[PDB]
């Protein structure tokens, strides 16, 4: 008997967890960018410490 | 203490103070390392020296005469020091072997004899001055790709590959006469340092220097040089400062002094009024740090740098220093703005009105290539006495509220976080 009162509420639920989890991929891969950037340089120290 | 300006074709600045026991006379240019490419890098810092030179200088020390040269940015100076009754004889010294037969300075062997001088002060510089060749790393990482990162010594493989043949490249694009200012200080009237140039006819050829491609421009970058077996950790952090001839000058130099400097072994330092001093000093995160505010024609930096030996407190150093930068936004008070209105003070007098004449030169040469004349010590006190605390606060807003850094260190700086744990606290988040 609650047949059509649980699509309408799964209308709701899916439309509002949808646009949470696309907006999650578009914040981090905003926060993740200085450390997928990051460079590395390597000079062999002179050798008598 | 009045400064007097007078072009007959050739800028003359002139301060004449009649209570002092020698006098300097020298050339100040308006080109400095900023003016330069990647491949003549610190090709300033070989026209300083060979000026310097012992066969140069030798020649100067039998009238009495002492040489000395600064290369920087946006000027570079040459200057000859005297006895007051004598300076006939330094424009004599400028005249010839500078301005008009340089070709002798520039031999085979005095060329290559001074190169390897200044290969081994470079190298030097690199290995041991650490609080210096970060500050350096500070502009390199904050101006890149942009002619306000070129160090002003340039680097060990830009030395290398400079021959004679570059250095009159050099002088033949910026040594003119229109990009120059003859400056005289100390015990020397303005009238016969202008009759004494104007009684011969000294003078340059062309003008019209090269015109500077690419502008200037801040980017939020960070640069990391470990060294492990350092036994301490260096850091400067900055932003975007105010520039020369900007409407609020004085108002990023009043909020520097706000914060000020500290030595932790000196026992009066420890008693300043200054709020972050509780925080750093109860579990003794530091040795010292200093506040600053550089200002260029182009655009400026305002930031601190930092030398400690706590090394694994150091995001904690980071995280009280850049919640009192948000107080200068929100909750800043009438008695630390009073405070460093007097210390400013002091500290712009005691650098305008010291006792070297040679000091002095540098610091009106600047001025009138810049400006085209001096500002007074009354008129910039008069200045600095009429901001007030919603000024700050304007400006805070503006330029550091919420905004990029740039970040640089060496030595152990493992517990140096990454940039958005450093970039976030530049927002106090409690306005
Ligand atoms: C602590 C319990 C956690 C539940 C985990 C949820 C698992 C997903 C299954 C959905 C069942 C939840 C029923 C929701 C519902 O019926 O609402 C419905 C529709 O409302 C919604 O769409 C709510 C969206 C649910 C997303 C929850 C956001 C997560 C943020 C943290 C939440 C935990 C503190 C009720 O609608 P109405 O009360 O306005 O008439």
């Amino acid at each position: 008997p609650e047949h059509d009162e649980r699509k309408r509420l799964g209308l709701k639920t899916v439309i509002i967890l949808s646009s949470l989890y696309l907006l999650s991929i578009w914040v981090k891969k905003f926060k993740w960018a200085g450390i997928k950037t990051r460079k590395f340089v390597f000079n062999p120290p002179k050798p008598r410490k | 203490a009045e400064v007097t300006q007078l072009s007959n074709g050739i800028v003359v600045a002139t301060e004449h103070n009649p209570s002092a026991h020698t006098a300097s006379v020298g050339v100040v240019f308006g080109s400095g390392a900023a003016n330069e490419n990647p491949y003549n890098n610190g090709v300033s810092n070989l026209w300083k020296n060979i000026f310097l030179s012992k066969e140069n200088s030798a020649v100067a020390a039998k009238e009495g005469l002492a040489l000395s040269s600064n290369i920087s940015r946006d000027f570079q100076s040459y200057i000859v020091s005297s006895l007051p009754g004598s300076t006939d004889k330094s424009l004599d010294f400028l005249n010839q072997s500078f301005i008009q037969q340089k070709a002798n300075l520039l031999s085979s062997s005095n060329f290559e004899a001074t190169k390897k001088s200044v290969l081994k002060q470079v190298q030097d510089f690199e290995e041991n001055d650490h609080p210096n060749r970060v500050l350096e790393h500070l502009h390199s990482t904050a101006f890149q790709n942009t002619p306000l990162s070129l160090p002003t010594r340039g680097t060990l493989e830009s030395l290398e590959n400079l021959v004679v043949a570059d250095l009159e490249s050099f002088a033949n694009n910026h040594f003119l006469n229109s990009n120059a200012v003859v400056v005289g200080t100390g015990n020397i009237k303005h009238e016969d340092l202008v009759n004494s140039i104007e009684s011969k006819n000294l003078s340059l050829q062309t003008g019209t220097k090269p015109v500077l491609k690419k502008k200037a421009a801040f980017l939020g970058s960070e640069v990391r040089l470990r060294d492990d077996t350092l036994p301490k950790a260096w850091i400067s952090l900055a932003v975007e400062g105010e520039p020369v001839n900007s409407p609020n000058y004085f108002v990023a130099k009043l909020a520097a002094q706000i914060f000020g400097s500290y030595n932790a072994f000196e026992p009066a330092s420890r008693l300043q009024g200054i709020k972050l001093l509780d925080n750093i000093q109860e579990y003794q995160l530091c040795d010292n740090f200093n506040h600053f505010s550089l200002s260029y024609k182009d655009s400026g930096l305002w930031g601190f740098s930092t030398a400690t030996r706590n090394v694994t407190m150091i995001d904690d150093l980071i995280h009280f220093t850049l919640k009192q930068w948000n107080r200068l936004t929100i909750s800043v008070t009438d008695t630390e703005v009073e405070r460093a209105k007097s210390l400013l003070k002091l500290q712009l007098g005691q650098l305008y009105e010291s006792g070297n004449p040679v000091n002095d030169a540098n610091l009106l040469g600047a001025e009138v290539l810049i400006k085209g004349s001096k500002l007074s010590l009354g008129e910039a006190f008069k200045k600095i006495d009429a901001i007030t605390v919603k000024d700050v606060k304007a400006w805070a807003g503006k330029r550091l509220w919420d905004q990029d850094i740039a970040i640089a260190g060496t030595g152990q700086i493992e517990g140096l976080l990454d940039y958005m744990r450093i970039r976030s606290d530049m927002s106090m988040m409690r306005w």
